[PDB]
């Protein structure tokens, strides 16, 4: 509930905006072989075996 | 002084401005540049004119 006014009506976020389960952030999209996937990219630690 | 503290914090600094063509951009977007807002002083002039 972010207002409610004086007619009585609630003003509700579903209302204000729309809302969804959603991306962080949207910056970085991969496939693979055209297929869509997310990944995995390991850096090696300073000195640690391979 | 506290006053001055406060006019001070409030016309004196860099903002979270954001970003044209954010992410995720609307199909088809084709134009994507970074905004400037507000940005802290440089001189002793731009601190008398505050």
């Amino acid at each position: 509930l972010l207002k409610v006014n004086q007619d009585g009506s609630r003003v509700l976020l579903r209302d204000v905006a729309k809302i969804e389960l959603g991306g962080e952030n949207y910056d970085i999209i991969a496939e693979f072989n055209g297929q869509p996937a997310s990944g995995l990219g390991i850096k090696l630690a300073t000195g640690a075996n391979a | 002084p506290v006053d001055v503290i406060t006019a001070i914090k409030a016309q004196n600094a860099q903002v979270a401005a954001g970003q044209l063509g954010g992410t995720p951009p609307v199909k088809g977007q084709q134009l994507n540049a970074s905004i400037i807002a507000q940005t802290r002083l440089t001189s002793t002039e731009e601190f008398g004119k505050i």
